[PDB]
RNA sequence: ACGGGAUAAGUGCUGAAAGCAUCUAAGCAUGAAGCCCCCCUCAAGAUGAGAUUUCCCAACUUCGGUUAUAAGAUCCCUCAA
RNA sequence: UUUGGCACCUCGAUGUCGGCUCAUCGCAUCCUGGGGCUGUAGUCGGUCCCAAGGGUUGGGCUGUUCGCCCAUUAAAGCGGUACGCGAGCUGGGUUCAGAACGUCGUGAGACAGUUCGGUCCCUAUCCGUCGUGGGCGUAGGAAAUUUGAGAGGAGCUGUCC
């Protein structure tokens, strides 16, 4: 419950702009809405901003520090790219990508398919080399924070999606 | 009509070509067993037990010694599925069915000729 | 979507195909009309009503019900149409596609087609229980004294009471029953029956109203 | 109808005579069964010689029940008595000397070995 | 049989207290022969008494009261799905 | 839900362990179901959680409570309800009067140490539950078809490809 030592939360040229509770995200690259909160006033001089800390409740002081990162992984996503970097892989099942889709000869009755994702980026650069980039942590840090559980590294052999920054893992092998 | 209503349909499905006997007879039937290769035929060679009520229900059966064992088959009389029949033999019977001969072997299921 | 009404007739048994032996329900459905065309704001729900057989007309003296009466009539002609016998309503299917004084034909299915059947049971009259219901009975010697009858009837004088759902014996009659996901065989258009494979409940030149499936 | 407690022959020549059953397996609560079917069973009375000998359990397989069948065909065979036959966790019998009818709904049976040492199948 | 949901168990994911973070104190989804809808039957005595269509209408005559009366009912009678 | 202790209700009677037939509620779940987790690669074994919706054999051997066994099964659960239910069934058993044995008792007799045998009443008045009708009413009357407030029922599995 320590979070703190941040609570800055400057804009951008991408524009934060009210739809009353609502807040958009606009300018170079925007037109994204979404509630900051109720008490928690956001305001913007000419280019900085921070989030009013009315009273400092146990609520209103969550509540700061969620609309002061949640527009700050806005800002990030909206203006430059909530972009992840990734690796895949499958492994003696015919795990195969298909370009924007893939395969999997499973092998069960019936081989079953995959598929990619809608208004994020899944920029292959050489088919382990995946970027996703999209416009928050909530939502899309919660799709890089779950591709790796898609079908994650199985330890005793190691085929699964994986960050840039993972690993495998192994197990006492005993039947 | 209210009442004939059933066989004016059904004689459509009904076959024709069949000869006419009576059961106490000695006979001969030629049956398109399709298995899963072919639609391969044999004879069964049988004594006709029993036959009932007209239409499809129209259905007959016959008795037949294997190796000293005895079985029946009991068939549908308008059947597509099967080749063709001969009456190779008839004999004075009184019943109408013959359960009689369910029990009996060799002498014992002995049959009359006509 | 395509509903209809006839009666049954009989069982049978057919060689289709392969061969195989199918048995088999004959349904005598027939001029099968339309007599209503219910709405959603006119009657509350878009729907459909329906008559099945038409029937002598208006008479003196109608000692009995082969005949109508004055609003049966004044019913059966506000569209151009005789006097029905049996009526029934539809909400399944569309309406719009049909049109008021229609004699919906037989030919409206086809042989091959999934169908939810709906009837009557028979009914036989005032039963035991082991009949009514799936109960096996108790012995009928080594001495014994309880022999179709049931036993139990509830719990102790701990609920000093007899629950309510308990099959105990009673009138076993005609009711209700919708018949799931069966066959269309052939589709008759001159006598106009439809063949159906198998049985359905109730009993001869009794009635069903059909139609189409759907799961 | 076929129920456990319940004598059947044999007609191969593994070195059983006579058997009755314990059971008629596939299900939890399984009561009966016809031909087409496998059973465990016990000898009480065996062939002289022969490999299996008396008060002795034993799987089996079904044929030629008098509760005989009636198939797709819309058609029916039956016999006048029923005889079982002696397995080994294989489809594959003891005895190899087989007598007397048998039918043909057991190729689905995958006992096809033992139709093909058979006699006439119907 | 499901198919949906909301769900559990749970499982993957950003925040200020308690100046990092993180699988309900807001997400997301999810998913149970759990729930709910899924389906089947009974159901306007549902004393609130629903809804539609049709038909009736006392000539007298507060059309009351009358004989009547009509839509309509039943009495009776031949039967059984 | 053990063995007990207290002696309140009942001895002008609340009259029987078992089993049969019926049930019916729980969960502290046996199967199925899901998840996680291990000295689990999955299984494994095991674990923790969610889980009660349903389902949960048949014979042999003891009145015996009981357990043991033979075959299956996905399992072959634990409990609660006057140790669920006898104005619904049997009574095997125990308790009746006979008799026998062993032990003890001077003996009458007792034990329990056993054994054989040995009589289970009721025309349902009320509530209650299964159904069946009658009455009456629903601001006009009659026929037919109807919406459904809600209520009930339904959901088990395993196998081959």
């Amino acid at each position: 419950s320590r979070v703190g030592k941040k609570i800055i939360d400057i804009p951008s040229d991408v524009t934060v702009t009210f739809d009353g509770n609502h807040v958009t995200v606009k300018g170079p690259k925007g037109e994204l809405s979404r509630t900051l909160n109720e008490r928690m006033t956001f305001k913007q001089e000419e280019n900085t901003i921070e989030v009013v800390r009315p009273s400092d409740s146990k609520e209103d002081r969550t509540n700061h520090g969620t609309t002061r990162a949640l527009l700050n992984n806005m800002v990030q996503g909206v203006s430059q790219g909530y972009v992840k970097v990734l690796e895949l892989v499958g492994v003696g099942y015919r795990a195969q990508m298909q370009g924007k889709d893939l395969i999997l000869n499973v092998g069960y009755s019936h081989p079953v398919e995959i598929k990619a994702e809608e208004n994020i980026t899944f920029s292959v650069e050489k088919n382990t080399v995946v970027k996703v980039e999209g416009i928050s942590k909530e939502q899309v840090g919660a799709l890089a924070s779950n591709i790796r559980s898609v079908r994650p590294p199985e330890p005793y052999k190691g085929k699964g999606i994986r960050y840039q920054g993972e690993y495998v893992r192994r197990k006492e092998g005993k039947t | 009509t209210n009442h004939k209503l059933i066989e004016a349909v059904t004689k459509s499905q009904l076959r024709t070509d069949l000869p006419s006997f009576r059961p106490g007879d000695t006979l001969r039937v030629h049956v398109r067993i399709i298995e899963g290769t072919r639609e391969r035929i044999q004879v069964f060679e049988g004594v006709v037990i029993k036959r009932r009520g007209g239409g499809v229900s129209e259905t007959f059966t016959v008795r037949k010694i294997s190796s000293g064992v005895g079985v029946e088959r009991t068939f549908p009389l308008h059947t597509p599925k099967i080749e063709k029949i001969e009456v190779k033999r008839r004999g004075k019977v009184r019943r109408a069915k013959l359960y009689y001969l369910r029990s009996l072997r060799g002498k014992a299921a002995r049959i009359q000729e006509i | 979507t395509k509903g209809i009404l006839g009666r049954k007739i009989g069982m049978t048994q057919v060689f289709g195909e392969n061969g195989e032996l199918i048995p088999v329900t004959v349904v005598e459905a027939k001029e099968n009309v339309v007599l209503q065309k219910k709405t959603v704001e006119v009657d509350g729900y878009n729907a459909i009503q329906v008559g099945f057989e038409d029937k002598k007309a208006y008479k003196k003296d109608a000692k009995s019900n082969k005949y109508a009466n004055k609003p049966a009539e004044g019913h059966a002609k506000k569209a151009d149409a005789a006097p029905k016998r049996f009526i029934r309503e539809f909400r399944n299917v569309d309406v719009d596609a049909y049109e008021v004084g229609q004699e919906v034909s037989v030919d409206t299915f086809v042989a091959g087609d999934v169908i939810d059947v709906t009837g009557v049971s028979k009914g036989k009259g005032f039963q035991g229980a082991i009949k009514r219901h799936g109960q096996s009975r108790g012995p009928m010697s080594h001495g014994s004294h309880f022999h179709r009858a049931p036993g139990s009837v509830g719990m102790a004088s701990d609920a000093s009471r007899v629950f309510k759902g308990q099959k105990m014996p009673g009138r076993m009659g005609g009711n209700t029953v919708t018949v799931q996901n069966l066959e269309v065989v052939q589709v008759d258009t001159e006598n106009k029956v439809i063949l159906v494979k198998g049985n359905v409940p109730g009993p001869k030149k009794g009635l069903v109203e059909i139609r189409t499936s759907i799961k | 109808m076929i129920q456990q407690e319940t004598r059947l022959k044999v007609a191969d020549n593994s070195g059983a005579r006579e058997v009755l059953t314990i059971k008629v397996l596939g299900g939890s609560g399984r009561k009966t069964a016809n031909i087409g079917d496998v059973i465990v069973c016990t000898v009480k009375n065996a062939t002289p010689g022969g490999v299996v000998k008396k008060g002795d359990v034993v799987k089996a397989v079904i044929v030629r029940t008098k509760s005989g069948v009636r198939r797709n065909d819309g058609s029916y065979i039956k016999f006048d008595e029923n005889a079982c036959v002696i397995i080994r966790d294989d489809k594959g019998p003891r005895g190899t000397r087989i007598f007397g009818p048998v039918a043909r709904e057991l190729r689905e049976g995958n006992f096809m070995k033992i139709v093909s040492l058979a006699p006439e199948v119907l």
